[PDB]
């Protein structure tokens, strides 16, 4: 048990391309999308692992 | 150090010369005193500058997460990183030394030309005391020794001259 539960959700992502299109079926034990994410602005940046908070 | 002039024969800096890193100093019935030689302070001051440029410029050229399954990749890009920052560290902190090191020897040379630039001019007109110094064998006014230092001085006029005093 995590969260009390036993059971779990196993996540998948995709890059879905410009005007591709993209197609779900299942009987079942789908967790789908709602929304997806275009982006909107591309470019040099990363993650920073930090505790601390922006000034 | 190398040239032998800066901590060589000439024995000390002069706190009283403030206008340049190398010039004369004189003293006659006028009056005495440090006269920088801007032209040789202001050229060494170039290529100085050049120098420390030309290591910037030559120098002025994001992490990564991995999984548990992903041990001998995450190490790859580890031993990357740290091999050039390595390689980097030990090219900056070499530089640096050597560069000094050819700095410090670049101005003691710059004093032994300046020396000798003089020396040459005077030849056996004065006496060469060895310090840095050398001892007129004539009377030497402020045209005169402004003719020394900007390179015009005329042996043959007070050639005779320094001869008779350098004799008798
Ligand atoms: C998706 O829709 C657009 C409408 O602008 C169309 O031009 C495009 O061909 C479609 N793509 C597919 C794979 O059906
Ligand atoms: C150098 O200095 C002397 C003495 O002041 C002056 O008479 C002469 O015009 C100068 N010559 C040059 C070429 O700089």
């Amino acid at each position: 048990k995590v969260n009390g539960q036993g059971g779990r959700m196993e996540f998948s992502w995709t890059l879905l391309d410009m005007w591709d299109t993209i197609n779900f079926e299942s009987t079942g034990n789908l967790i789908a999308p709602e929304y997806g994410f275009k982006i909107s602005k591309r470019g040099s940046s990363g993650i920073m692992k930090t505790e601390g908070t922006l000034e | 150090g190398l040239f032998g002039a800066i901590a060589g024969f000439i024995e000390g800096g002069w706190q009283g010369m403030v206008d340049g890193w190398y010039g004369y100093h004189h003293s006659n019935d006028q009056g005495s005193g440090y006269a920088a030689d801007k032209e040789s302070t202001q050229k060494a001051f170039d290529g100085i500058t050049n120098k420390v440029n030309s290591v910037i410029e030559k120098m002025n050229t994001v992490g990564k997460e991995f999984s548990n399954l992903e041990r001998r990749l995450e190490n790859l890009n580890k031993k990357m990183e740290d091999g050039f920052l390595d390689v980097w560290t030990y090219n900056a902190e070499l530089l640096v030394l050597m560069e000094n090191e050819r700095t410090l020897d670049f101005h003691d040379s710059n004093v032994k030309n300046l020396y000798d630039k003089v020396r040459m001019q005077l030849r056996d007109n004065v006496k060469e005391l060895g310090n840095g110094c050398f001892e007129f064998y004539h009377k030497c006014d402020d045209e005169c020794m402004n003719s020394v230092k900007n390179g015009t001085y005329d042996y043959p006029k007070y050639e005779e001259e320094s001869k008779l005093n350098r004799n008798e």
